[PDB]
RNA sequence: CGGUCCGGCCGGGAACUCAAAGGAGACUGCCAGUGAUAAACUGGAGGAAGGUGGGGAUGACGUCAAGUCAUCAUGGCCCUUACGACCAGGGCUACACACGUGCUACAAUGGCGCAUACAAAGAGAAGCGACCUCGCGAGAGCAAGCGGACCUCAUAAAGUGCGUCGUAGUCCGGAUUGGAGUCUGCAACUCGACUCCAUGAAGUCGGAAUCGCUAGUAAUCGUGGAUCAGAAUGCCACGGUG
């Protein structure tokens, strides 16, 4: 998928991750970074991923680690 | 070919033998333009025919050619909004082309399990007239002596 | 030792215009001169769309010819390297040369 | 049918190029760019000074621009006086050293870049264009052109549907590579639109 | 001296040297059969050598450069009979009738644009 | 003969017999031969079973069959429980890995109806 | 094209060698060296805080007079409707119509 | 020819291949037949080439208010604290289907493994990157030469020699998916290419209907290039067999 060196992750939505931890879980974390890998220090919390228009609250858990936080917020409507 | 009249290209002579009529054949098996593994199967049905039928291996391909040889065919042509079915007698050239072109299309279209089997069996076939290629012969003989009055 | 004059230009009958150029002021001023030895042109060929919208066969094939002389120079005495210096050559020619 | 332009098809044969500098894959690039933006600088300066055409070698790192102008006296001025102003900023376009050289266009009735901008001219001062082709064609037969053809196209004097009117005398040999045929464009921004000229001059063979 | 002769069809060109007795054959440092895996390929470059007679009468070293197989073959079968003049030049008729004197001129045709091929035009849609 | 899982080896060359398992294919097949000590070019035939057992006992190293399909298979269900795209689109019988629905994807979506 | 798309090149350039040319190349082969720093760099971190514009692959190679960003030729740095615009008058040195 | 580490590799040789500038040659010119003793055509001699020798460029007056105001330019109209401008994320890649152009097949004129003969034409310094080493591999690290008839991309594949499969949905065919990776690039989830392991769909030659091509052509086999950070089965181009 990407080279092993280094996992990537936001600045901007790192900073969020530890911001949640010490301070206590708050309301739907309003992210777009979609590009991410999801770590094991984000299961438990609420990350609102955008899919282009709307921002869809996804609780994170054990089996999202190694995703992307692209994958769990749906960017074609097909009805 | 409307206002060009074009004659015929003079092809060189078979590697081994030294026959035009062979030198003919190997090119009408020949596909792809790959000519060595075409020359490979027509030498090896042929090695694999003039001994499974008595050797005379230039007499061996004679035989079998007489019997698919034919000598009258139709020639599709609308007179008056009808396609009549007019036949013509076929020229010594085209006699030897014809005949070698269904001999191939015969082998082609059997259940063997290699070319240089198929094209024996039906060369076999063709010497004792017996095969699809007669066949194909027949065929066409059928359609010029029905359509006989529009000679 | 030996200088190596190496011609390059898009116009042929410009190349061996300056290419005699060098070759006779060195030969005039006494020098050991090889050549002109004519080098394989380059032919960068360039197909472009002619149309400005659509019509992928209406095509227009292009090429710019790069016509390479070499001229070895074996004396570099002081009569021949201040000739060749002082030589007025065209612009359109491009020369390169190698100690 | 289309048309092969008749300079570009001649470069090499019996026409010579505009740019015949020598350059690398490198830097050709950006000296086309530098080529396209003095000439664009001359010939907005230069407008009412008839130049014709505009000549761009690069001898080193310098750059040495021929104009041909039937009016030398006016782009050269009180003793180089518009020259060392127009120098001046060729070399800031170009940013190596410059040397402008002025070639005379001696009969410009029978050169096409001028004949067309003279009919562009022309219309834009309201003139008939009828008038203006009629006039080029014969100034340039009586001046020695062993032909012309004059073409000017669009929404001529006005009109609401655009045509296509040509003028021709003479002998125009197309087809003949052998030929001296001088072609050039040219377009008269008027009122009513674009009105684009086209003149071909053919001056003898070989 | 030696005798020459220049030979060339297609893209491969070929030299050929002729000298007296014997009959080797040695193509770009190798032997005939080394060289060539086709039989038929084999039999070109013998033919020269049926209509003037040669079975251990004249030696002869030839190499050729590029091309293909009856490309190179070709050129040689030129070369030969080019070598072959030079050592007589009361050959050439026979030589004529043969048909090895006159160089193969047919070259492979150029791609054309909007063709897919030299001359095989795509596929044609009405609607 | 008799290998891994239930499966009965035709009286076919040692290599192409060996794929014939659900976890084995062209890879496997000649390194499995290689780590026994059997050649690849040789039938069932003069293979007695104590040739037979040190291969099972080779093969018994990687997941096959049964023990595979239900691993394959649980990687499928984790995804679609889970809520991603590449869950959704085995959910939906349609390509996962990008390829174009506009048009040919027969292979997932199966013979078309009008 | 439009003045914005052409300026928003003039941008790509002026930013690919403030920071990608001279800083962020240093960066980048520090985040390839196996042999030094393995877990505590933050390079790759401080690499996403530099301008988006500023990489050499987020330029695009557009016509130097129109800004056409298709059918574009390196040589000469223009689309291929202007390549046969200068070529025509002879502005395009030692190009002309080819045959073979 | 003199010397061999047997490599044009080194003195040397300007013969030859080849390179690229100039020039000769082919004109129904000669001969014969046909033909209104004409035009021309057919055949032959000589000749490397013979009847515009082969290929390309070259596209008349014009037709279709044919195509392009989104390359550019421009009359008019329309928005001008918005139809302008910046940014992130998404989309152009959606998928009940229908049509057009292609690629790969459906195999023994073939698949696989090992050995091996022969091209042309291209591209290259923010580049082509050898040799060497590590990895099954994609690659990686180290690091020459080369702005290039010198160096590199780069082993041409068809073919040939030997062995295997033996008419089987197969050692054919490669889709789809799981697992793990590589490289580029701030960043490969949507949506990259490639590699390894595993999976082994349809298809055993296609209805009515329809397309290309007259000779180095079709058919087939590789090779290169433009665009390009990366992304060819498309396009442009090259020779091999034929
Ligand atoms: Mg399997
Ligand atoms: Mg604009
Ligand atoms: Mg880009
Ligand atoms: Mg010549
Ligand atoms: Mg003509
Ligand atoms: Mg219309
Ligand atoms: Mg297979
Ligand atoms: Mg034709």
């Amino acid at each position: 998928r990407s080279l092993k060196k280094g996992p990537f992750i936001d600045l901007h939505l790192l900073k969020k991750v530890e911001k949640a931890v010490e301070s206590g879980d708050k309301k739907p974390l309003r992210t777009w970074s979609r590009r991410s890998t999801i770590f094991p220090n984000m299961i438990g919390l609420t990350i609102a991923v955008h899919n282009g228009r709307q921002h869809v609250p996804v609780f994170v858990t054990d089996e999202m680690v190694g995703h992307k936080l692209g994958e769990f917020a749906p960017t074609r409507t097909y009805r | 070919p409307r206002r060009r009249v074009i004659g015929q290209r003079k092809i060189l002579p078979d590697p081994k033998f030294g026959s035009e009529l062979l030198a003919k054949f190997v090119n009408i098996l020949m596909v792809d333009g790959k000519k060595s593994t075409a020359e490979s199967i027509v030498y090896s049905a042929l090695e694999t025919l003039a001994q499974r039928s008595g050797k005379s291996e230039l007499e061996a391909f004679e035989v079998a050619l007489e019997n698919v040889r034919p000598t009258v065919e139709v020639k599709s042509r609308r007179v008056g909004g009808s396609t009549y079915q007019v036949p013509v007698e076929v020229r010594p050239v085209r006699r030897n082309a014809l005949a070698m072109r269904w001999i191939v299309e015969a082998a082609r279209k059997r259940g063997d399990k290699s070319m240089a089997l198929r094209l024996a069996n039906e060369l076999s076939d063709a010497a004792e007239n017996k095969g699809t290629a007669v066949k194909k012969r027949e065929d066409v003989h059928r359609m010029a002596e029905a359509n006989k009055a529009f000679a | 030792q030996r200088i190596r004059i190496r011609l390059k230009a898009f116009d042929h009958r410009l190349i061996d215009q300056a290419t005699a150029e060098i070759v006779e002021t060195a030969k005039r001023t006494g020098a050991q001169v090889r050549g002109p030895i004519p080098l394989p042109t380059r032919k960068e060929r360039f197909t472009v769309l002619i149309s400005p919208h659509v019509n992928k066969d209406a095509r227009d094939q292009y090429e710019i010819r790069t016509h390479l002389r070499l001229v070895d120079i074996v004396e570099p005495t002081e009569k021949t390297v201040d000739a060749l210096m002082r030589l007025d050559l065209a612009a359109g020619v491009d020369v390169q040369i190698s100690l | 049918g289309q048309k092969v332009h008749p300079n570009g098809i001649r470069l090499g044969i019996v026409k010579p190029w505009n740019s015949t500098w020598f350059a690398n894959t490198k830097e050709f690039a950006d000296n086309l760019d530098s080529d396209f933006k003095v000439r664009q600088y001359l010939t907005k300066e230069l407008a009412k000074a008839s130049v014709s055409r505009i000549v761009i070698e690069r001898p080193a790192k310098s750059i040495r621009v021929t104009i041909h102008t039937a009016r030398p006296g006016i782009v050269i001025g009180k003793k180089g006086e518009d020259v060392e102003k127009l120098r001046k900023v060729v070399a800031d376009i170009a940013g190596v050293p410059a040397q402008i050289n002025i070639a005379e266009v001696r009969k410009p009735e029978l050169d096409a870049k001028l004949v067309a901008d003279s009919i562009t001219s022309q219309l834009e001062r309201r003139v008939m264009f009828r008038r203006a082709m009629k006039r080029a064609v014969q100034n340039a037969m009586r001046l020695g052109a062993k032909g012309i053809k004059v073409e000017v196209s669009g929404r001529l004097g006005g009109a609401e549907i655009a045509r296509t009117e040509w003028y021709r005398e003479g002998r125009v040999p197309l087809h003949t590579l052998r030929a001296d045929i001088d072609y050039n464009t040219s377009e008269a921004h008027t009122t009513y639109g674009v009105i684009g000229v086209k003149v071909w001059i053919f001056k003898g063979e070989i | 001296n030696q005798y020459y002769g220049t030979g060339r069809r297609k893209s491969s060109a070929a030299r050929v040297f002729i000298k007296p007795g014997n009959g080797k054959i040695v193509i770009n440092q190798r032997s005939l059969e080394q060289y060539f895996g086709r039989e038929t390929a084999r039999m070109v470059v013998r033919q020269p050598l049926e209509l003037v007679d040669m079975v251990e009468k004249l030696d002869l070293y030839i190499t050729v450069k590029g091309g293909g197989i009856s490309g190179q073959a070709g050129a040689i079968r030129h070369g030969i009979t080019r070598a072959l003049m030079e050592y007589d030049e009361s050959l050439r008729s026979e030589l004529r009738k043969a048909g090895f004197v006159t160089r193969d001129a047919r070259q492979v045709e150029r791609k054309k644009v909007g063709l897919r091929k030299a001359r095989r035009r795509p596929q044609f849609s009405k609607r | 003969a008799r290998i891994a899982g239930i499966n009965i080896p035709d009286h076919k060359h040692a290599v192409i017999a060996l794929t014939s398992i659900y976890g084995v294919g062209k890879t496997r097949s000649k390194a499995i031969l290689a780590a026994a000590g059997i050649a690849e070019d040789v039938k069932i035939s003069e293979l007695s079973e104590g040739q037979i057992d040190t291969l099972r006992d080779e093969v018994a190293k990687f997941v096959v069959e049964g023990d595979l399909r239900r691993e394959i298979s649980m990687s499928i269900k984790r995804l679609m429980d889970l809520g991603c795209y590449r869950g959704l689109r085995h959910r939906r019988g349609l390509p996962v890995r990008g390829q174009r629905t506009k048009t040919n994807a027969r292979t997932r979506k199966g013979p078309r109806k009008p | 094209a439009k003045q914005s798309m052409k300026a928003r090149e003039v941008k790509r350039v002026a930013l690919a060698d403030k920071y990608f040319a001279k800083r962020a190349e240093l960066k980048a082969i520090i985040s390839d060296v196996n042999a030094s720093d393995e877990d505590r760099w933050n390079a790759v971190l401080k690499l996403q805080t530099l301008p988006r514009d500023s990489s050499p692959s987020r330029q695009r190679n557009r016509c130097r007079q129109t800004g056409r960003p298709h059918g574009f030729l390196r040589k000469f740095g223009l689309s291929r409707i202007k390549v046969r615009e200068a070529a025509m008058r002879g502005e395009i040195p030692g190009l002309k119509k080819a045959s073979w």
